[PDB]
RNA sequence: GAAGAUGAUCAGAUACCGUCGUAGUCUUAACCAUAAACUAUGCCGACUAGGGAUCGGUUGUUGUUCUUUUAUUGACGCAAUCGGCACCUUACGAGAAAUCAAAGUCUUUGGGUUCUGGGGGGAGUAUGGUCGCAAGGCUGAAACUUAAAGGAAUUGACGGAAG
């Protein structure tokens, strides 16, 4: 059955952007899909992406603009202390020039970049470059 | 297709695709108000109706179950609400 | 290896077929397994009919046909040349061979 | 059997390509034209390279020749297949004045700009 | 030998070792 | 006496081309090595692997020498050639050819901070032929060429002189190990990284410009 | 890339699909460049300005480049409705 | 954007719906569906002419494009498309592929037919994709003619037409010619009467 | 999903899953159930000395054909029994 | 038709072939719990490519045939769908390859979870335990021995295989 909501949504999208695909249906819809794709907005790795009402979980249409390069979950949503931060990054990313850690604190989910300027840790919730 | 306007489908593909694989879930179904041969009386018939509906002034049948719609009686009209 | 997809039979969404007997050696066969052949022939040699149609006591009777569907295993079928082994490419062409 | 062979058969057909216009349709003075083109060790292989070199051009003569190429039969070709019949056997002069479409396909006329009478055949087949 | 012979052939002498033991 | 037999043999036998970058920004067929004989002079080739492999026939073994030829100019132009041959000069000779037909450009990047030139890759890419997954990681200024000596020989000729080489599989085929080791290194130039986000027009093709000096 | 000093030490800066913005490799010899012409208001080819997109061997393959240039085609104006964003 | 005489004229389209053109195959594929108007009850499905013309405007600007017209070549299999593309190779200049195409001749070297054009026009993928497939070993653009069932694959650019019929074959390329020659200057503007007429480029028996 | 359990709450199905299966691994079996300290003749220990009961030469595996020259040497330490092989040219003789 | 006996063949056949034939095959009450019990492919879930068929249900439409003369008949036909058993092409992708729409979304390594394997033998053997009337099932080693065993594909050679 459905155990992740979160890594459902993030499937869809690397199997659109290996494809050329220019959009993507996200379906269900939660907080943490809505604010972990915020994330990629600010970097600029998507474009818009539209939430649909439905009455009902929800669905989410996404535009992707082909600069992202993979994007993926981390289960399970591992603690990660500050020390912790500088091993998960070099083992997820492809360089230490790019590439984003998005963490969940309860400072609100953040990659590690601004997870460092404020000194907060929390849970690793997934990877985006 | 690489781009698609995936929030305004066409109204052509939402006529033939499935109630639940829409972009947003609707029923087919609707009711009607079905004018039996013996008299005039409105009675509210759902189009899926599985039980045989008889109408309240006359003891007579309007519709007899069927797997998917309800099949009305021979003359007995009715009039999408 | 595996050298058929179908396994060599026609065996899917089921468990069990009930065999047959091969018609040259009655070796039980799986029926979707047997090599099966529709046969309908004359009684007579297509020589007889002159000699068959001129003894006749009826006028213009029609000649009863010979029917039969007959089971092979794959031993009996590949000796008695019914078929014949093919190239790893052609083993793929199923429609039937164009002989009539 | 009399099968002539690649090394008879291509330089043969090599004189063609080079040396058309002199060769003839007689093989003695082919023969002697070939004596004085190619340099042949043996008087056998000439006269069996200088043999299917007339048989070519008796093809050439009933026809075009396929693999042969001597700057002049295809310039020949150019001028010859410009026919043209009169009456273009696409404007509507064939038909009493006006196309024969379907009667779908009437739909699409009036879809686009376009006026154009037409004898609405309904086919359904 | 052939696999299932010799599965056989072991299934008889284990039964040999059996009646042996039986005895004591 | 060199009668080149391609357009770009034609732009290039002239001083039309110059830079091989002018080539790979178009992505033109090589099909001549005389071409990158005059635009890059300086390549270093080398034998990595000579093998003999043998057909049987109805008599006997038919045996022909197989060779393995990298080449380079250490300053981010590698090629790689495999070529069988009767003999092993024969095979060495050719295989020399055909690695110059196939060099290709690859990017060196920092890890770090981006003080001087480049030094490492920019990102970390994987290369897989057959069995063999070879993946090169950057590494900081202070490391060398982390890799086992096959790879390590490839890496010094393509100018990295900073990378981690982690390998997977029966790299102890040659062939399988070079070929996954030159598929990495040109993915450098395949991962869109955030200062290649930036959008160029299009220029238009080298034999376009010069379409006459190259017509036949 | 450019490093400390700020000069742009990238050589051979690569191009990028009009389709779907990957990167065109060197040897991607699958990959084409569609010029189209630019035409006055007389109707004649305007000598040396040409629209030119660049395709990525991937779409050709996958047969969706015909489905790319009709879509950049109308947004620049070289085709008038033969393209439908509503599918 | 664009001058509207380039705009369909009712003459063409008279002459391109008398070639039957817009008749296109039974069985259609997924990628060659924006071009079908509707479906005939038969189980004909009818081409939109209106985006056929506009493809051949698009096509023909793209020839244009190439500098040289030696570096244009266009192929075909079919005996339809054999005897237009030659008159075709001829007015315009580019350089024809008469019958069958010999493997390499874009990638070998040594061949005798060895050519390097910029572009490459195919009259029908499915009976030539030799040419379409060597085309995607040397950076070459492929323009195609194709019907409903015509593979999609390795083609820029796709002119919707009957490639099964006798005179739709004949009237794309002269339909290409007139408009590649227009942008040039040859002929010289979109309003007169062209020399060539349509029965030219179309195939011949050997009975005449 | 790889087969193998991967919720935050897991820790003990993988380390028991591990430590079973290491049982596999014949060098981890030999330290733990401790066979090289029951079984073999030195005990597990590096050197043994022993008293040499004959000296006896043994005909060598195929391809090759030969005779090694071997003594027969019973152990002080736990009373075992074993060949020991004379590895140079001619010092058969040294040992009695 | 195991077993058994018999007639052949053969150097020998207590084998293949022929003739009988006892248990068994069938059934009722119980045991047994094993199969190449195979799709050699665990289960649940989401996504990624085109196409034509087919079964069940459902939803709309016929130069069709038919009840019956027609409708509320039925069959047929054309379209959609959900579910299935599958099939064909391609390989974006995977794989050592055969091949695979999953064996893909796996060094760009993480949806959840159960089970199993660590070179070939010895050996699924010994012993202990447990279940069974037994036959046996399940759990299950070690000593010692060995540099290979094996998978897929290629060339050749050979075949009492075909063309
Ligand atoms: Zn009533
Ligand atoms: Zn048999």
């Amino acid at each position: 059955t459905r155990t992740s909501v979160l890594a459902d949504a993030l499937n869809a999208i690397n199997n659109a952007e290996k494809t050329g695909k220019r959009q993507v249906l996200i379906r269900p819809s939660s907080k943490v899909i809505i604010k972990f794709l915020t994330v990629m907005q600010k970097h600029g790795y998507i474009g818009e992406f539209e939430y649909i009402d439905d009455h009902r979980s929800g669905k989410i249409v996404v535009q992707l603009n082909g600069r992202l390069n993979k994007c993926g979950v981390i289960q399970p949503r591992f603690n990660v202390k500050i020390n912790d931060i500088e091993r998960w990054t070099d083992n997820l990313l492809p360089a230490r020039q790019f590439g984003y850690v998005i963490l969940t604190t309860s400072a609100g989910i953040m990659d590690h970049e601004e997870a460092r300027r404020k000194h907060v840790s929390g849970k690793i919730l997934g990877f985006v470059y | 297709v690489l781009v698609q306007d995936l929030l305004h489908p066409s109204p052509a593909t939402e006529a033939k695709q499935h109630k639940l694989k829409t972009l947003v879930q609707q029923p087919r179904s609707f009711f009607m108000d079905v004018k039996c041969q013996g008299c005039l009386n409105i009675t509210t018939v759902f189009s899926h109706a599985q039980t045989a509906v008889t109408c309240d002034s006359c003891s007579t049948v309007l519709c007899t179950p069927t797997g998917g719609k309800a099949k009305l009686t021979e003359g007995c009209s009715f009039r999408r609400k | 290896p595996k050298k058929r997809a179908s396994n060599g039979r026609n065996k899917k969404g089921r468990g069990h077929v009930k065999p047959v007997r091969c018609l040259n050696c009655a070796r039980c066969v799986p029926k979707d397994k047997a090599i099966k052949r529709v046969t309908i022939r004359n009684m007579v040699e297509a020589a007889a009919v002159r000699d068959l149609s001129e003894a006749s006591v009826y006028a213009e009777y029609a000649l009863p046909k010979l029917y039969n569907k007959l089971h092979y295993c794959v031993s009996c079928a590949i000796h008695a040349r019914i078929v014949r082994v093919r190239s790893r490419t052609d083993r793929k062409i199923r429609t039937p061979p164009q002989r009539k | 059997g009399r099968v002539r062979t690649k090394t008879v058969k291509r330089a043969s057909k090599v004189l063609i390509e080079r040396f058309y216009p002199k060769l003839t349709l007689d093989f003695e003075t082919n023969k002697r034209l070939t004596s004085e083109i190619a340099v042949i060790q043996s008087k056998r292989l000439r006269n069996k390279i200088a043999g299917y070199t007339t048989h070519l051009m008796k093809r050439i003569q009933k026809g075009p020749v396929r693999g042969i190429s001597f700057k002049l039969q295809e310039e020949e070709r150019e001028r010859k297949d410009q026919y043209v019949p009169e009456v273009s056997a696409l404007d509507l002069s064939h038909t009493n004045g006006q196309l024969e479409i379907d009667a779908d396909t009437a739909d699409l006329v009036k879809s686009l700009g376009f006026k154009i009478p037409v004898q609405t055949v309904s086919i359904s087949a | 030998m052939r696999d299932k012979w010799r599965k056989k052939r072991v299934r008889r002498l284990k039964r040999k070792r059996r009646k042996v033991r039986a005895r004591s | 006496g060199w009668t080149p037999v391609t357009k770009l043999g034609r732009l290039v036998k002239a001083g039309k081309i110059t830079s091989v970058e002018q080539i790979y920004l178009h992505s033109l067929p090589v099909k001549e090595y005389q071409i990158i004989d005059l635009l890059l002079p300086d390549l270093k080739d080398d034998v990595m692997k000579i093998r003999s492999v043998q057909k049987q026939t109805r008599a006997g073994q038919r045996t022909r020498m197989k060779a393995v030829v990298v080449i380079g100019d250490s300053n981010g132009h590698v090629g790689l050639g495999i070529k069988t041959a009767k003999e092993v000069a024969s095979a060495i000779k050719a295989a020399i050819v055909i690695a110059k037909l196939s060099i290709i450009p690859i990017r060196r990047g920092y890890w770090g901070s981006n003080l001087g030139q480049p030094h490492s890759l920019p990102c970390k890419v994987t290369g897989k032929c057959g069995s063999v997954a070879v993946r090169l990681i950057p590494a900081p200024r202070g490391k060398g060429i982390v890799a086992s000596p096959v790879v390590k020989r490839l890496m010094q000729l393509a100018g990295v002189e900073d990378v981690y080489t982690s390998s997977s599989g029966s790299t102890r085929t040659t062939e399988n190990t070079l070929k996954a080791a030159f598929a990495a290194i040109g993915n450098t130039y395949s991962f869109l990284t955030p200062n290649l986000w930036a959008e160029t027009p299009l220029a238009a093709s080298p034999l376009e410009v010069y379409a006459e000096e190259a017509a036949a | 890339m450019e490093n400390d000093k700020g000069q742009l030490v990238e050589l051979y800066v690569p191009r990028k699909c009009s389709a779907t913005n990957r990167i065109i490799k060197a040897k991607d010899h699958a990959s084409v460049q569609i010029s189209i012409a630019k035409v006055d208001e007389d109707g004649r080819a305007i000598a040396g300005e040409n629209i030119t997109y660049a395709l990525s061997g991937y779409v050709r393959g996958r047969g969706e480049a015909d489905d790319s240039l009709n879509r950049l085609a109308q947004q620049d104006g070289l085709l008038k409705n033969v393209w439908s964003y509503s599918r | 954007s664009l001058p509207a005489s380039f705009d369909l004229t009712p003459e063409d389209a008279k002459l391109l719906l008398a070639a039957n053109v817009h008749l296109g195959a039974k069985n259609v594929q997924v990628h060659n569906k924006p071009y079908v108007y509707k479906t005939r009850p038969d189980g004909m499905n009818i081409i939109n002419i209106g985006k056929t013309w506009e493809k051949i405007v698009l096509a023909a600007r793209i020839i244009a494009a190439v500098p040289n017209a030696s570096d244009v070549a266009v192929c075909s299999s079919r005996t339809f498309g054999q005897r237009a593309v030659l008159k075709f190779a001829a007015h315009t200049g580019a350089t024809a592929i008469a019958g069958r195409f010999t493997p390499g001749n874009f990638t070998n070297y040594i061949t005798r037919s060895f050519k390097e054009p910029r572009l490459v026009v195919v009259t029908d993928p499915r009976t030539d994709a030799q040419a379409i497939k060597e085309s995607s070993y040397v950076n070459i653009p492929v323009i195609a003619l194709t019907d409903m069932d015509s593979p999609s694959e390795y083609v820029d650019v796709a002119i919707p037409c009957n490639n099964k019929g006798k005179h739709s074959i004949g009237l794309i390329w002269w339909l290409l010619a007139r408009e590649v020659l227009r942008l040039r200057g040859i002929i010289p503007d979109r309003t007169t009467e062209w020399s060539v007429m349509p029965d030219l480029y179309f195939y011949r028996d050997p009975e005449e | 999903g790889k087969g193998k359990p991967r919720g935050l709450n897991s820790a003990r199905k993988l380390r028991v899953h591990r430590r079973n299966n290491r049982w596999a691994d014949q060098a981890y079996k030999a330290r733990l159930l401790g066979t090289a300290f029951k079984s073999s003749p030195f005990g597990g220990s590096s050197h043994a000395k022993g008293i040499v009961l004959e000296k006896i030469g043994i005909e060598s595996k195929q391809p090759n054909s030969a005779i090694r020259k071997c003594v027969r040497v019973q152990l002080i330490k736990n009373g075992k029994k074993v060949t020991a092989f004379v590895p140079n040219d001619g010092c058969l003789n040294f040992v009695d």
